[PDB]
RNA sequence: GUUUGAAAAGCACUUUGGAAAGAGAGUGAAAUAGAACCUGAAGUCGUGACAAAGACAAUGGAAGUACCUCCAUUUCAACGGCCAGAACCAGCCCUACUGCAUUAUCCUGUCGGGGGUCAAAAUCCGGCGGGCAAGAAGUGCAAGAAGGGUCUUGGU
RNA sequence: UCGAACCACCUAGUAGCUGGUUCACAUCGAAGUUUCCCUCAGGAUAGCUGGUGCUAGUAGAAGUAUUGUGCGGUAAAGCAA
RNA sequence: UUAGGGAUAUGUGGCGUCAAAACUUAUGGGCUCAUUCUCGAUACGUAAAGGGUGUUGGUGGAUAUCCACCGGCCCCGAAAAUGGAUGACGCUUAAGCCCAAUUAGUGAUUGCCCAUUAUUCCUUUGGUAAGGGCGGAAACAAAGGAGAAAGUGUAGCCCUUCCGAUGUAGAUGUGGCCUGGAGGUUAGGACGAAGCUUAUGGCGUGAGCCUAAGAUGGACCGGCCUCUAGUGCAGAUCUUGGUUGGCGUAGCAAAGAUCUAACGGAGAUAUACUCAACAUGCAACGUUGGAUACUGGAGCGGGGAAGGAUUUCGUGCCAACGGCACUCGU
RNA sequence: UAAUGAGAUUCCCUCUGUCCCGAGUUACUAUCUAGCGAAACGACAGUCAAGGGAACGGACUUGAAGGGCUAAGCGGGGAA
RNA sequence: CGACGUCGCUUUUUGAUCCUUCGAUGUCGGCUCUUCCUAACCUAGCGCCGCAGAAGACGCUAAGGGUUGGAUUGUUCACCCACUGACAGGGAACGUGAGCUGGGUUUAGACCGUCGUGAGACAGGUUGGUUUUACCCUACUUAGCUGGAAAUUGCGAGAAAAAGAUUAUCCGUAAGCGGACGUGCGAGCGGUGGGUGUACGGUACGCUCACC
RNA sequence: GUGAGAUUGUGAAGGGAUCUCGCAGGUAUCGUGAGGGAAGUAUGGGGUAGUACGAGAGGAACUCCCAUGCCGUGCCUCUAGUUUCUGGGGUUUGUCGAACGGCAAGUGCCCCGAAGCCAUCGCACGGUGGUUCUCGGCUGAACGCCUCUAAGCCAGAAGCCAAUCCCAAGACCAGAUGCCCAC
RNA sequence: AUCGAAUCGCCACCUACAAGACUGGAGCUUGCUCCCUCGAAGGCGCCAAGUAUAUUCAUGAUCACAAGACA
């Protein structure tokens, strides 16, 4: 007999299996489509999540009820130290797939790059990339570098480079990892001879985030969801909770199937891992590509808001610290907790809708505290509400006593 | 499957010559899909090692729209409880042919698994198969003797590209690049092919004449 | 059932352990007869050594093979009760080699009347003249006293 | 322990109903139908079956034909009988 | 239509693969095209009325063209609840449908594949079984051989011949097997009986019997003829004893709660080196002190009845009990 | 029929997690270890689709899956 | 649209049957949740109208997606209130009780009516009336470990591969063509050594050990 | 061949033969992507426009913007909820002799409360190509004209298949790599 | 280095490619005539490095996996 009333089923069935991610980092399963009429350019960049805040900006949207009026939008801060290129891979088309031809290396690799090869670096011989380093400038090894660079020019359709996050310029105390996060970034643009020349030129040289993205564009954010353990069916799938007088329990799915087919189906919601899942989340509009504090002591300062202040709030981002490097600022949320490495990748969606072409100018960036209720935008404003306090008048008493 | 160091040191302790088993390589351009599959399913099960090549060129009788619907009725089948345990629907022409051979084998014994792993079934002609001897053909299954020429037929590479099989254009550029390469190799040695036959006509009258009218009785002149 | 043993000769003593006990010694034919102690089953379990083995739940039948076997039996010299090969008898089972009848709505010959064709041969119909269409017919019956089988029987 | 307590007995109560019924081979091998029965889940009865035979091994034989001689009112036909 | 096996030949059904056979036979003829349960296709066996200018034959009329009819295949008619079924793949110069052949207008027979059938050859077993031989013919030492019983049934008196053979319920036969005891006979056993054990073979169609080896046992017992019965187990929600998977699993969650140091105790402070300690002896017990709580005078206070009857008390003591623990204990 | 009712019913007020629509915290479990240690159950076992069948198969027919072994769940099957 | 006829599909009704279950398959409806089917209510394309427009009738391809909140009733059903683009119809042991609930049927108490001489009866009304077990196998959900291509072994040799596949340095294309340390001492491309500044802090670039 | 063990049922030291397998891989990173899953779906407003159409009554639609319901995946800046941070304070009864510091009442109670978690109770995001059904056609015969169909073509549905998205080599990846060993 | 094994056709002439209502080339009477490459062979290999009085072969005893195996 049919179900007596209709509701749409619970949970998208295309995000199955809802199992833990195989790896903690965001990894692109597909790059944008290669336009060979463009100029060669990188397509992804790894940033780390550093809390979130909100902004104020006026809206250019003709027809809308909020046209030329100021909105408050939440933004997420993603710290981006530059990544250093260490390799060049090239992939050739087969009827099986897309096979790797080989990789050249940079002749000089970082300590934190070849730390990724060790479960224990400090208690080790540390001699990785040590025979490749010395063979690469022999007579036969300078041949073998140019041997496989030519094999890219013959067989490869896809040229990628291998970068790593360069975590020692990320002077962060809470991201506790010291080995670098390694991914491959695909070159798109030009023919294969024009991709390798851009792959050779930025080799053993750091690439900075504002050379990959622009200020008022969008991107995809490949990132791994915040993990929540084993959760039941109400938290995980969002099923309705049963009436109060139910025996053995409320937070269950009552019927898990008919008598026939005499099996539980994959469509029936069950309990298990919730969170720590990979998500791609397209069309994340970017609002500000920031600049390091060694360059910019005044990061959150706008034309329309001349308060001299950085992007880091009062008392720091909660659980994270201070944004010490370049940063991107995206509209809204990205999947994952703070401190987690995330991949900003160029969009595969058509970036032609009038919401996505819109140029962004800000008017205010909230640099108030995220601990408690934020009240002051700078520490100069808290020293004008509060005058000299007691601990200041006895520090001024030690400074006169000397 | 690359050979391990136990399988590599024994080819150095014993000085193993490079070995190739007796492998019959069928060129399946313009063959009936199930008439070639039944000839192959019997030979594999008589102990023949068979490499099958050019599976995107196999023919199935009928309109392309007809045979494409019969694959989509096959793709309608899946285990509703858990489709990861279901019928797995292979879209490559090289994998459509392996299935059609396999459904003619005793698949659930070891003798029929030793015969389905004797079949390889590439599509296009890969670089390891090209220079390993002349390809063979199945003349009782070749569409010009098996299909009435007024009836439509269906190339398997075209039926399969519209139901899946995202490597149609890759195969078409690997086989355009081969026939260009293999025709450059064949304009070469045309002064080697003509060199021998102008030496095998010149070997006559340089050889004794009592071995020529026995070479003309059996028609080998 | 107390039925340990013939007899308590019911384990002195040594040194590990707080002890239960253990490792040695000793008694006795026997201690794998050490105290509800003759025999010590099946089921079940541990251990040492091996045999392997995908997922067909297992077991099962048939027929071979691979490896094993504190098993049986036979054979070792001008000999076998073992394994092969050919030969030749007999039997039986295969297949080669064919005759007697029958043709007629048929064969052939020319003159017609019919056809088609550039003209005409043929298909077709009809006169009376001859007939054998001769491994000639796929029509009736066939009785023609072998070359091959016999790990399809027995023998020397 | 209650719409007739508990104990021992009569008592191994009685059951046309349910369950069980321990070695091998050989020679033969059925019935669910008839009649009667407070009979319809049972019996007795005839039949089919086995065992023992007996009697002068072709006799008083036959799920069959042929020839002769009887019996019939179903199919068809008819409604102009 | 059925004893235990071979060889040949069939039957029903088949010969594209699975799967034996047309290594997809012919040197046969036609017909058929069908685009989301996907034309069609092994009888029994589980879609119709009606329609088609799809194709292929027929019939009867008329002036190369029309008209009315009838048939074959194909399409429409033709819509259900897990993904699905000519058995599967597939097949379309069929591997489909209807006819027809047998190596093809060549000269005459039977293309070949499969049975618990048929023919025939062996072996067994039983007959309403049918015949023959059984007065030792002569002769023959060791250093050509053995048997020959007047017989229902045997290791069958010996040969030859013929036919049958499956079977529930059931009947019957068996010099058919097995167990306890009894009457007789003939023998075993401390040089090892019964019992037990089995990659211990042997042989019997079988029930079973017998040998061997025990690095098992330690005193009784076999065979044959008769007699006798508490005489044969796989199952009765069978009886009694034991064991086992579940399984080191469910659990040991009311009555708030314990911490500390010193002593006691075998219960520790327990280590092969080249080691300073942590990272290699953990957990747990009693007593007194101290800290922290609780019961809260309808008390985990102090006495009695009923009931119990040594649980009282001291001292030893820890095997089993006090579902954890114990050095404590009713 | 006043009074009375752990009686049966209906509406209104207050009221609220009954609900929209769920979230979050606590104690105790579960969970992991130390000690201790069962039972119910158990022919044999355990992946499916269709077909047939005593006319709803884990075993049969033809297909489709299936490397082995685990921990916590869970209530569709085992006509549990 | 379609009488009179007629040929059928359907198994969400009911009747008929008695095949399976009486050493037991938990016997209604809600609630929950997933999936299927199409005979399509809404949505995507359409054809056709007694289709001017607007609303709509009929039909086709399509089951991808959606298909409600309530009053009364134990209800399936029904019936109105209201929203909506629309509030389509069904299946899965009349899906789903070791998922719940227990209103209702379906015991023992009691009352009423009709029946009965009575005990009692009542597909009549009423009220009150224990919903037990997963720790096993599978399935499904997540969470670990780990072999294996003769899917454990054979030594049973197949590369989506190079081109001496017959001897042997590379580079770049086939005809061509670039150079390749020389003989324990040397040299060359190089990994690590000492002192005064450059590129986007510390790594690179200037000027003793292996190999050719 | 070379290493390592075992031959454990009846005492002991010896050393013969035989059997079992060890004799090459280990570790670390970047990817491939078969196959399987699979998702976004609806609505209202603006103007177009009081226009098309119509005697009048009446009365459309596409491009194009702006929002929204249902669903999905996240998120915690804001706002809201939650407090065993018993955080700071307030308050009642008992109680350490009183103040101090507290404590008891299974967290005494009341107000505010970080962080964390969390709400359609807040916030952000939710995309491409083809194939071909219905159908309307184009050339074009059968059938000297006609005809979308017979060959052949065109355009083309929220269906279907891919892209994106999620898992992913028992899909056994001579895909690439770092360092050791072994040849 | 265990290892004894089953396998028994080699090629830098096949190892290029379409077609079958054609695919040697042309004529014009379009089904016939005409041209040489005659339209039905991938080459080798099968015991003198090549068709010529050249020289080993047992006893491995009459079949047995070929007792050989770099072609
Ligand atoms: N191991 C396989 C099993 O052996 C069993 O039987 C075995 C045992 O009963 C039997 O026992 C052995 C005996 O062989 C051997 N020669 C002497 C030994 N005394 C016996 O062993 C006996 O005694 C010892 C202590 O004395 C006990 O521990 C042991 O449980 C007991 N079986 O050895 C037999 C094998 O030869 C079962 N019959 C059988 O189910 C199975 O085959
Ligand atoms: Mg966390
Ligand atoms: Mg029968
Ligand atoms: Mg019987
Ligand atoms: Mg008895
Ligand atoms: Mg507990
Ligand atoms: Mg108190
Ligand atoms: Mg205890
Ligand atoms: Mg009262
Ligand atoms: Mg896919």
């Amino acid at each position: 007999s049919h179900c007596k009333f209709e509701h749409p089923r619970h949970g998208h069935l295309g995000f199955l299996p809802r199992k833990r991610s195989r790896q903690i980092r965001g990894r692109a399963r597909a790059f944008p489509k290669d336009d060979a009429t463009q100029k060669p350019h990188l397509t992804s960049f790894m940033v780390f999540k550093a809390g979130m805040t909100h902004i104020v900006r006026d809206v250019d949207r003709p027809g809308s009820k909020v046209n030329k009026k100021e909105v408050v939008e939440p933004v997420t801060i993603l710290e981006a130290p530059p990544m250093v290129i260490v390799g060049i891979v090239g992939y050739r088309q087969t009827p099986v797939g897309l096979k790797t031809i080989g990789t050249v290396w940079a002749h000089h690799t970082s300590v934190e790059f070849r730390r990724r090869y060790y479960k224990n670096w400090k208690q080790s011989a540390q001699l990785a990339f040590s025979r490749q380093k010395q063979f690469a400038n022999t007579k036969e090894g300078k041949v073998a570098e140019a041997r496989t660079l030519n094999a890219f020019a013959k067989k490869a359709s896809v040229i990628r480079v291998i970068a790593h996050t360069q975590l020692r310029k990320l002077r962060n105390h809470r991201v506790g990892v010291k080995k670098a996060h390694v991914q491959e970034i695909q070159i798109n643009g030009g023919n294969v001879a024009a991709k390798i020349a851009l792959a050779k030129s930025l080799l053993e040289k750091e690439v900075r985030v504002d050379s990959v993205f622009q200020q008022s564009e969008a991107c995809d954010v490949c990132s791994v969801t915040k993990g929540h353990g084993t959760e039941g069916v109400v938290k995980r799938w969002g099923v309705a909770c049963l009436p109060r007088k139910t025996h053995r329990g409320l937070r269950k799915v009552a019927c898990i199937g008919a008598w026939h087919p005499a099996r539980v189906m994959y469509t029936v919601a069950r309990a298990g891992q919730h969170g720590y899942h990979h998500r791609t989340q397209l069309n994340k509009k970017i609002y500000q590509i920031g600049r390091s504090v060694a360059v910019e002591p005044n990061q959150a300062t706008t034309t329309y808001d001349l308060t001299a202040k950085t992007i880091t709030p009062m008392g720091g981002f909660v659980g994270y610290g201070t944004v010490r490097n370049d940063y991107v600022m995206l509209k809204g949320s990205v999947s994952g907790p703070r401190r987690r490495v995330m991949t900003l990748r160029r969009p595969m969606a058509p970036q032609t809708s009038r919401h996505l072409k819109e140029k962004i100018v800000l008017k205010f960036i909230d640099t108030s505290s995220k601990i408690g209720h934020g009240r002051f935008q700078t520490k100069k404003e808290k020293n004008q509400w509060f005058g000299p306090l007691k601990k200041d008048r006895i520090r001024r008493e030690e400074r006169l006593r000397k | 499957a690359f050979p391990s160091r136990k399988d590599a040191s024994r080819a150095q302790r014993k000085s193993a010559k490079k070995h190739r088993p007796e492998i019959i390589v069928i060129d399946l351009k313009d063959h009936v899909l199930g008439r070639a599959a039944a000839v192959v399913a019997k030979q594999l099960l008589l102990g023949k090692k068979i490499t099958v090549v050019r599976c995107e060129q196999l023919n199935i009788a009928g309109t392309e729209i007809r045979n494409k619907i019969k694959y989509l009725q096959y793709l309608r089948k899946r285990k509703l409880t858990n489709p990861t345990k279901g019928p797995f629907h292979h879209r490559a022409p090289s994998d459509v042919f392996v299935r059609t051979v396999r459904s003619m084998l005793p698949r659930y014994t070891k003798r029929g698994m030793k015969a389905l792993n004797s079949l390889v079934a590439y599509e296009g002609i890969p670089p390891n198969v090209v220079r390993t001897g002349g390809r063979v053909v199945i003349p009782r299954a070749q569409r010009h003797v098996c299909y009435r020429s007024e009836r439509p037929y269906t190339v398997l590479g075209n039926m399969c590209k519209h139901v899946g099989w995202k490597y149609s254009d890759v195969v078409a550029n690997l086989e355009k690049a081969r026939v260009e390469k293999a025709s450059r190799h064949h304009e070469k040695q045309a002064k080697l092919r003509e060199a021998w036959k102008a030496a095998r006509k010149e070997a006559l009258a340089k050889m004794p004449k009592h071995n020529v009218e026995v070479l003309k009785k059996f028609g080998y002149a």
